[PDB]
């Protein structure tokens, strides 16, 4: 069996955020809706990531580490999936019985948190990235920061981060394809893995914002707030170092 | 301490 075919049976079954749509919509409402799924999504993440090739062989310590470090921008990167796939329209399809629509973009604050997660679907749908392209570049996801002294296990890490380059590669090539057609398109795909550092630096400052202010009584569940209380003192110490595929 | 995620990667599946 082929790399990707295997990245592909490991997907996550779709979740349901279990919202009531006979109740009527709010901000807060939607957002703390969202927290719990969250919470849901990214345990799935957490077996998806134990099933990827490679992963398990690395230290523990840099399992925890990179699932810590990437969880917002394997949660953003699935939604504009979703998105992408539902509909061509400015959606955002968190779950099958939540999509925000033009309706809910227009509750107070919504706009402003959702405008980056809607630039991920909007760049899928332009790129009009494939299943396999999509499949590789999640994986990659998983790998694309790493602590400023580095992981435990750094230099298997480089070798199966390697590997899943030369998986996006492999993905690109099938469509069919032009030799410089395919520099192009690896280069727009990396652009695109890049900018997602700003977009989860975006999404944190909200997500950070709402779980420390506790006046705002927005609730995280137990997956969520242990994984924010870990990464929280990381960003304030500069233990990260975000990977780039362009300088 | 990361006693929910640390679980989890241990857990069998
Ligand atoms: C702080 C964030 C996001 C706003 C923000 O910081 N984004 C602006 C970006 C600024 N740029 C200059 C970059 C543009 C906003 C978005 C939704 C807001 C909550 C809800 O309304 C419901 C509720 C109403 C109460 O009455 C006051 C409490 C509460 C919990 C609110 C608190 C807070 O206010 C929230 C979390
Ligand atoms: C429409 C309100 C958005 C506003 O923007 C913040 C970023 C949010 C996460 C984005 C990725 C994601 C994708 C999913 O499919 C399921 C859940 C999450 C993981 C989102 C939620 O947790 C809420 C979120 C953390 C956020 C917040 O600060 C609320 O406190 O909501």
């Amino acid at each position: 069996p082929t790399l990707v075919s295997l990245l592909e049976v490991i997907e996550p079954e779709v979740l349901y955020a279990g919202y009531d749509s006979s109740v009527p919509d709010s901000t807060w409402r939607i957002m703390t809706t969202l927290n719990m799924l969250g919470g849901r999504q990214m345990i799935a993440a957490v077996k998806w990531a134990k099933a990827i090739p490679g992963f398990r062989n690395l230290h523990l310590d840099d399992q925890m580490t990179l699932l810590q470090y990437s969880w917002m921008s394997l949660m953003a990167f699935a939604l504009g999936w979703r998105s992408y796939r539902q509909s061509s329209a400015n959606l955002l399809c968190f779950a099958p019985d939540l999509i925000i629509n033009e309706q809910r973009m227009t509750l107070p604050d919504m706009y402003d948190q959702c405008k980056h997660m809607l630039y991920v679907s909007s760049e899928l749908h332009r790129l009009q990235v494939s299943y396999e392209e999509y499949l590789c570049m999640k994986t990659l996801l998983l790998l694309s920061s790493v602590p400023k002294d580095g992981l435990k296990s750094q230099e298997l890490f480089d070798e199966i981060r390697m590997t899943y380059i030369k998986e996006l590669g492999k993905a690109i090539v099938k469509r069919e394809g032009n030799s410089s057609q395919n520099w192009q398109r690896f280069y727009q795909l990396t652009k695109l893995l890049d900018s997602m550092h700003e977009v989860v630096e975006n999404l944190l400052n909200y997500c950070f914002q709402t779980f420390l202010d506790k006046t705002m009584s927005i609730e995280f569940p137990e997956m969520l707030a242990e994984i924010i209380t870990n990464q929280i003192p990381k960003y304030s110490n500069g233990n990260i170092k975000k990977l780039l595929f362009h300088q | 301490e990361n006693a929910l995620l640390r679980y989890l990667l241990d857990k069998d599946d």
